[PDB]
């Protein structure tokens, strides 16, 4: 029962480098100019354009082996389209004043810095990644 | 002792059809070619003093990118040219491909 | 000399079943079962049978090894869904997908001139 | 035989035709390939013999090697060539072939990991299935040129708690090289538990490679 | 730098380098001699000798000093290699077999 | 020696189509790579079938015993 | 000496080794016929009287 | 009629290129692989060798013998010598052919599957005829005879699966294929320059819409929709083939339903 | 010596490479040499 | 600055911080006297020889 | 005469069965004949040197006063001492039952070859010129490609069968097709083995279009022709073919290599390097 | 050779002498062994030759 | 020559080569249906009992190791510290 981070993303930069089926998004934040964040993407799955808008909500629930459907007839906490899962590998860098963390989605890696997520965020693997549109 | 190109095999079109006009017969020979002056036999001592071309066509008085890239024919001197280059090999080499 | 008989692929010697069941323990409403003489002609059948099924949670096979005929598989089915069940029902499921086939082929066959 | 890894102890496991067969990575401790290379084997007659041979000379006893302070068998051919390509940030895995590799890790827990990708398609990266060879307590650290926590060229190496977190899985770690997560593996949870790790990695990576397939043509020889 | 010139090129598609990548069977020399130059052969750490006198082949002129003639293998395995350079490279081939028995018979004795 | 009865590998049955082939060849005077095409080999599996086979049986029943 | 230089290897077998990427690291696979022909002396023990009884 | 469909696009003797649809690629390998393997068929399996002076060695000869292929129309109707209760061989489970030749002219006498003579009560079933499919009533070239040279033998022809050994395999190729234009991206292409100017076409790009260069990969777009294609190599008429392959199939899942089942009881 | 050998009947081109085989007893007399090209086989 | 010695004391620490979910936000509860005392007490443990006299 | 035959071949990793320089081969195409041999193994015997009626006898003994005779069974050697072609002979069979009288019964006599087992393919009795008499036994054997036994392309790089998989699990190709034999292409950048590749790029070709494909040194023949030739017969000029794994159908992500390639089948089989002396 | 029946002998003229016409016979039969004399390299005679000799040598 | 409880200089740890052989030793008398001085919770081979039997502390051996000089230090498998 948990929702973490939300907000909603400025898309300044989508690096293909070498890959097929994933790229590297480098949106700013609307509001904060010191909310950062740079995502890799199956973009087969989720294109993501630059000047794109994503909301990105962070979130932590709705660990057991994994269900298909059932859960999908009912616990649909995806108001989502991407919904990625990671790992928080996260070095909290305590870089000069702001605090950046980060994301393991198999391999597909999430850095956000900040300031104001000492109590909002996990230090710890269970952790979605929620985008909407 | 060729007088119309330049230096060239001695073999003509001519003595090579007269070879395949007994290879179908089945007399222009081998012993033919050496007796008419055509194809000589070189020791390694005597190979010492000559210049071969490689490939008759190295006489020959844009370029296939998929080729290889063969040495120019920079001599007037040729004094003799390879059969064929392949003949330096033995048996057991002769049936590698390529 | 070592090479097995060729027969040993297909048909099944002395004191050998077709399958044998046995309860997966690391998991729960999980069942493994070896089908001796049979292979991936029927394994990656029944498998992605098996998953279409939605009260099946997990379904897996694998040949252990090229030389013997044999292979397991493991299905874990939703918790009051027995495997023998969610099996027979995906078997079932085969046989009337084979039917429609035979069928529309012997049809479709029938209306080809040559 | 100039190498005390070239004269190693295995367990027993009668098959078929003739021919002895060799687990892949067990190969260069032995400099043997399969093009012809006879081996001998000899069984050992006492108890005592027996339990000097699995006790000193058996194979996992042998992964890190005094000759060079590092392990000396490594992760080799296919399932190296396998384990690159699945490890790749665009390897993903369909739900239908997880439950494969998984069930074919014997020492899989039968949780089915929870995908790195839930939205549009269920969808497991190359790296979370391969992280379920790696067991738990199982980290490795490692940086490369241009590695960062963010290691743009997927550079480097990191795992954590068993879960390859980044990095293209190849000869540096999954070689018998010095850092690799075999030395890791063997020193931080013991030999034969290192020994079952090149079982799991090559079952899973070969069985991911089988279906993806690897060759080599002359196109891939030409500028 | 003709080796380096192809290794870049090839794709991260390529199944060579997917092999290099990797770390299994296959190092630079290979893609370079494969693709680019296969380079200059060599007997006794210097270029082919004259045999003959004064040149290397009965196919060169007398105190040919270049590197076709002295036996620089211009070209990649792919390209396939002229009858100098498939003799050129025949030598020097030999060389490395002769002393790979070599290294075999007295390596095998040094260990003893 | 003969020809193979069937293409190795896919298992056509090649070896009813030799002395077909040797006519498609000689009576008919057509090359290889056309006649073998008439006679159904349409995979080069089954072609380097036929095309590369060496009837060497036709120099075994030249001597005598 | 003769004996010193290990000629008359007794309970040894050898044969081709092919690569298997289905054994464990440390198996070594025997084909039957190789196994058929290398024995171990195993003492009869209350622990294994049925299996060595069964072998027998 | 719902669920699997077949869409025959040539029809031969020899021939069944067929396009299976709304499968899952599982089961049209499954068949596939049937049809290679295990489909029963009749053929030579044990050759007794009388005379033989001919230059081609026993064995050899015993090969080719079981290469040719036979009548196996009627093979459910024969029984595995294995299962048939007599001993060795019988009309039950058996048709046992004959090649007899002498080298008579000076001429080479050419023998053939033609020469194969049932000597055996068949009992009206169809079977163990050598198929003879070429255009001189020849069949399948078993050996040559210089003048003197004898051949007697006595094959039998028996029941197999070609998994037992691929001389019983009803199908010569099977082409099979999916996914024509790439859109499940099953592969990923491998090129020098353009993945799409290198590699040919499929026969089936025709059979099916090119992707349009705009939309997004669809991901839940599974594998149905398969052109295969089989060739039979005479033993059993092609849409037979396909048919007990479909037949061999259901027999397999129903003989584990029958496990599942005789699993309790005693 | 062993100059007579017994004739390679292995393979057709193996007894032919036989008769064309060359024997060198006992300075650098294992190096194929510029001198050889068309004479021996290098390879 | 690399050189083979035993026991890789990266390692260790990097199992630690994993095995107490050791957070690098709040502070240590170790003392000086602890960390300075502590591995002082380490060294005089970590042995190769054990003979009791003084040139051992 | 040649010496091999035409492999279909296929340059790929498949089933992990194939690494460092095993070969997985086709079970059927073996089943077919593909590399099936015949093998001649002849034994020859004589009959007695210079023994002062010292002679020797090719004829059956049974055991008389010195019964030294072999475990192999006499049950096949006709009353002449001398299996007749036809008789299959095995274990360690006796082919040439020979007895001697030395100073009534000391069998002297050739047992066919422990690790092999054949067929009798022709006795032949003769005379020497010191008038000896002769035999020579012909004992012929079919030898079907096993696991173990080494096969060779053209190129200096031998191989063992590692597994033979049966057609149905090969990886086929669109067309049906599937290879005899499956190589691995890590035994390629390594060797620089190229001239494997164009003959195989090069024997396609050729099988296609009938034309013996020149592989000759020192022609003008080139990847790039060759190469144009595959593509105009409508195969990917690189030699490449998509490919449908075998166990389920699904297509080989990565395209395969495929092509014949002349692979020479080489003695020193498996069945005669199984030695096993436990004693 | 010259001295060899199958010098003058026919194709037919093989076949019925049971010998190989495809044989090549630049060997000996000996004992009923096909001999083979691999020919011998040797250095020429009457040819003048300059070595220089190693140091510790005073020529 | 003997070396008193008091002043052992070697090692308190079992080393490896010990461990292989007593575990073999073991064996060979487990084998030889020599009694076994653990609760076999299931064991049918030997090894696995003397392994059982030295990880239990119940292995009643005395390792004699020697010095190079001659003397030697006893050890009571007991008091061996396996940590391998
Ligand atoms: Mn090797
Ligand atoms: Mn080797
Ligand atoms: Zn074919
Ligand atoms: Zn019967």
């Amino acid at each position: 029962s948990n929702t973490l981070f939300d907000d909603i993303f400025q898309v300044s930069e989508v690096d293909p480098g070498r890959y097929n089926k994933v790229c590297r998004i480098e949106a700013a934040s609307t509001t904060q100019d010191q909310c950062k964040l740079t995502l890799d993407i199956n973009v087969e799955l989720f294109p993501v354009a630059a000047q794109d808008s994503l909301t990105v909500t962070i979130a932590s629930s709705l660990t057991r082996s994994w269900r298909p459907p059932q859960a999908g007839d009912r616990s649909l906490a995806d108001d989502y389209d991407y919904v990625m899962y990671g790992t928080a590998y996260k070095f909290e860098e305590v870089s000069k004043d702001l605090i950046a963390v980060y994301y393991s989605f198999g391999g597909l890696l999430m850095r956000l810095e900040g300031n104001y997520r000492n109590l909002n965020n996990l230090k710890q693997e269970n952790a979605y990644l929620l985008i909407r549109r | 002792d060729e007088s119309l190109g330049h230096k060239e095999l001695k073999v003509r079109k001519g003595h090579i059809a007269k070879l395949m006009a007994t290879e179908y017969q089945d007399e222009y020979t081998w012993s033919s070619l050496l007796n008419e002056g055509l194809v000589e036999y070189i020791d390694a001592e005597e190979e010492e003093s000559i210049l071969i071309a490689m490939q008759p066509e190295d006489l020959e008085p844009d370029v296939d990118p998929a080729k290889r890239i063969r040495v120019s024919h920079h001599a007037t001197t040729f004094t003799h040219c390879e059969i064929h280059p392949s003949m330096i090999l033995g048996v057991a080499a002769s049936i590698i491909p390529f | 000399m070592n090479a097995p008989d060729r027969f040993e692929l297909f048909l099944l010697g002395e004191g050998e079943s077709k399958l044998k069941i046995d309860p997966d323990t690391k998991a729960p409403n999980a069942v493994v079962i070896t089908f001796e003489k049979e292979d991936h002609t029927l394994g990656n059948l029944i498998r992605a049978e098996l998953l279409n099924d939605r009260k099946v949670l997990f379904a897996a096979y694998k040949v252990e090894h090229p030389f013997f005929a044999r292979f397991k598989l493991r299905i874990q089915t939703t918790e009051g869904y027995d495997p023998k069940d969610a099996l027979k029902n995906a078997c079932n499921s085969i046989i009337n997908k084979l039917g429609a086939l035979k069928t529309n082929f012997e049809t479709e066959w029938n209306l080809q001139t040559l | 035989s100039l190498h005390k890894m070239s004269m190693m102890a295995h367990r027993v496991k009668v098959i078929p035709y003739s021919t002895f067969r060799l687990n892949l990575s067990v190969t260069s401790p032995y400099n043997a390939d399969f093009d012809g290379d006879e081996m001998n084997l000899h069984v050992p007659q006492s108890e005592e013999t027996r339990a000097e041979l699995s006790q000193l000379c058996a194979v996992p006893l042998q992964i890190v090697s005094p000759q060079s302070n590092k392990p000396c068998m490594g992760i080799v051919q296919d399932t190296l060539c396998g384990i690159r390509k699945l490890t790749l940030r665009d390897t993903f895995i369909e739900l239908d072939q997880v439950l494969n590799m998984l069930y074919w890790v014997p020492d899989w827990d039968g949780v089915i990991p929870t995908p790195a990708i839930i939205k549009p398609k269920p969808l497991w990266s190359g790296k979370q299935i391969l992280s379920v060879a790696i067991p738990n307590g199982i980290h490795l650290q490692r940086f490369d040129e241009g590695t960062t926590l963010l290691s743009p060229k997927d550079n480097g190496m990191l795992i954590i708690d068993g879960q390859i977190i980044f990095g293209v899985v190849e000869k540096k770690t999954v070689g018998s090289s010095n850092g690799g997560l075999i030395h890791v593996v063997t020193r931080e949870k013991g030999p034969q538990v290192c020994a079952k790790l090149f079982g799991n990695i090559q079952k899973v990576v070969n069985f991911w490679l089988l279906h993806n397939g690897f060759s080599t043509g002359i196109g891939d020889t030409i500028a | 730098k003709a080796g380096r010139l192809a290794e870049v090129n090839l794709k991260d598609l390529n199944n060579v380098k997917q092999m290099v990548m990797a770390g299994s069977k296959g190092s630079f020399i290979n893609i370079a001699q494969m693709s680019a130059c296969v380079g200059q052969q060599s007997v006794e750490g210097k270029r082919i000798a004259f045999g003959f006198v004064d040149r290397t082949l009965p196919h060169f002129s007398k105190d040919d000093y270049s590197p076709e003639s002295k036996g620089f293998v211009e070209n990649s395995y792919l390209r396939g290699l002229t009858p100098q350079e498939f003799f050129f490279h025949a030598m020097g081939g030999r060389e490395g077999l002769i002393d790979t028995a070599v290294k075999t018979a007295e390596t095998g004795y040094i260990q003893r | 020696m003969i020809v193979p009865v069937r293409c190795f590998s896919c298992g056509k049955v090649v070896g009813d189509k030799w002395e077909s082939y040797l006519n498609l060849l000689q009576e008919d005077e057509l090359d290889e790579g056309t006649a073998l095409s008439r006679l159904g080999l349409k995979r080069y599996c089954c072609r380097r079938m036929i095309l590369t086979h060496v009837d060497l049986i036709e120099k075994f029943l030249r001597y005598n015993p | 000496r003769g004996n010193l230089m290990g000629k008359r290897v007794d309970f040894s077998a050898r044969t081709v080794i092919s690569g298997d990427p289905n054994l464990e690291l440390d198996q070594v696979g025997v084909p039957k016929s190789i196994a058929k022909t290398l024995t171990y002396p195993e003492v009869v023990t209350p622990y294994n009287i049925d299996r060595l009884t069964q072998l027998v | 009629e719902e669920g699997p469909q077949v869409k025959i696009r040539e029809a031969s003797k020899d021939n069944v290129d067929f396009i299976l649809s709304n499968v899952d690629l599982a089961m049209a390998n499954s068949l596939r692989r049937v049809m290679i393997a295990e489909i029963p068929t009749l053929a030579i399996d044990s050759v007794e060798v009388e005379t033989n002076t001919t230059v081609l060695a026993d064995e050899f000869i015993a090969h080719r013998l079981g290469l040719i292929p036979l009548q196996s129309m009627d093979i459910e109707q024969l029984e595995y010598s294995r299962d048939c209760f007599c001993e060795d061989h019988c009309d039950k489970c058996s048709v046992v052919l004959t090649l007899q030749a002498f080298g008579e002219s000076e001429s080479t006498t050419n023998v053939y599957s033609k020469d194969l003579v049932i000597v055996s009560n068949l009992m009206g079933r169809n079977i163990g005829h050598p198929i003879i499919q070429d255009k001189e009533g020849n069949g399948v070239l078993i050996c040559k005879l210089r003048k003197g040279q004898e051949l007697k033998l006595t094959c039998v022809a028996k029941k197999g699966i070609a998994k037992e050994h691929a001389k019983w395999g009803p199908a010569a190729a099977i082409e099979f294929e999916y996914d024509p234009w790439n859109k499940l991206k099953h592969t990923d292409y491998w090129y020098e320059q353009d993945s799409a100017k290198e590699w040919p076409q499929s026969k089936n790009c025709e059979y099916e819409d090119p992707p349009n260069e705009g939309d997004p990969f669809d991901y839940k777009a599974q594998a149905d929709t398969f052109y295969m294609n089989v060739e039979s190599v005479g033993s059993i008429p092609v849409d037979q083939v396909v048919v007990r392959g479909i037949d061999t199939l259901q027999k397999k899942v129903a003989s584990i339903l029958l496990a599942l089942t005789q699993m309790d009881q005693d | 010596a062993g100059v007579s050998q017994v004739l390679n009947r292995y393979t057709y081109s193996s007894t032919l490479s036989h008769l064309r085989r060359t024997n060198t007893p006992i300075a650098k007399p294992r190096q194929l040499h510029n001198t050889h090209w068309g004479l021996v086989c290098p390879a | 600055a690399n050189w083979p010695l035993p026991v890789n004391i990266r390692r260790i620490i990097q199992n630690a911080q994993q095995t107490f979910h050791i957070d690098h936000t709040k502070p240590s509860d170790l003392t000086i006297k602890d960390i300075v005392l502590g591995v002082k007490d380490l060294q005089e443990n970590l042995l190769v020889l054990r003979g009791k006299n003084e040139i051992i | 005469l040649p010496a091999g035959q035409n492999a279909i071949v296929a340059i790929a990793c498949y089933s992990g069965y194939n690494q460092e320089d095993s070969m997985i081969m086709n079970q059927s195409s073996i089943d077919r004949g593909l590399f099936r041999s015949l093998f001649f193994r002849s034994y020859m015997d004589q009959e007695k040197k210079y023994g002062m009626s010292i002679t020797e006898t090719f004829e059956k003994p049974q055991r008389t006063n010195t019964l030294r005779m072999k475990h192999g069974t006499y049950d096949k050697l006709d009353d002449d001492g001398l299996i007749a072609p036809g008789v299959r002979v095995s274990g360690e069979d006796v082919i040439i039952g020979k007895t001697t009288p030395i100073s009534s019964k000391r069998d002297a006599s050739t047992p066919l070859r422990s690790t092999e087992n054949g067929i009798v393919d022709q006795v032949l009795v003769t005379t020497n010129q010191d008038g000896l008499k002769f035999v020579k036994v012909r004992v012929r054997t079919t030898k079907i490609p096993q696991i173990g036994d080494k096969f060779a392309s053209r190129h200096g790089q031998k191989g063992t069968i590692g597994i033979t998989y049966r057609r149905e699990d090969m990886p086929f190709t669109a067309e049906g097709i599937v290879p005899d034999l499956i190589i691995n292409p890590h035994a390629i950048p390594s060797r620089m083995t190229v001239a494997h590749l164009i003959e195989c790029l090069l024997s396609k070709v050729a099988a296609l279009s009938g034309n013996e494909g020149d592989a000759s040194p020192f022609t003008d023949i080139t990847v790039e022709g060759i190469s144009k030739l595959l593509r105009e017969h409508g195969y990917q000029s690189r030699g490449f073919e998509v490919m449908y794994n075998g166990h389920t159908g699904k297509k080989l992500m990565a395209q395969i290599f495929f092509g014949p390639t002349y692979y020479q089948r080489l003695r020193h089989m498996v069945d005669d390097k199984i030695h096993a002396r436990a004693r | 050779s010259k001295n060899c029946y199958l010098s003058e002998a026919t194709e037919s003229d093989l076949y019925k002498l049971k010998e190989c016409p495809f044989d090549m016979g630049g060997y000996f039969i000996i004992n009923g062994s096909e001999k083979v004399l691999i020919a011998q390299e040797r250095s020429a005679g009457n040819i003048v030759q300059v070595f220089k000799k190693a140091a510790p040598s005073p020529i | 020559k003997a070396i008193p409880k008091d002043q052992r200089a070697t090692t308190p740890y079992m080393t490896k080569y010990e461990r292989a052989r007593i575990l073999g030793t073991r064996a060979l008398q487990i084998s030889m249906n020599a009694p076994v001085f653990v609760d076999l919770e299931g064991e049918t081979d030997p090894l696995r009992i003397a392994m059982k039997e030295l990880a239990e502390k119940k292995i009643p051996l005395v390792i004699r190791r020697y010095l190079p000089d001659g003397s030697f230090e006893d050890w009571s498998v007991e008091e061996l510290i396996v940590d391998l």
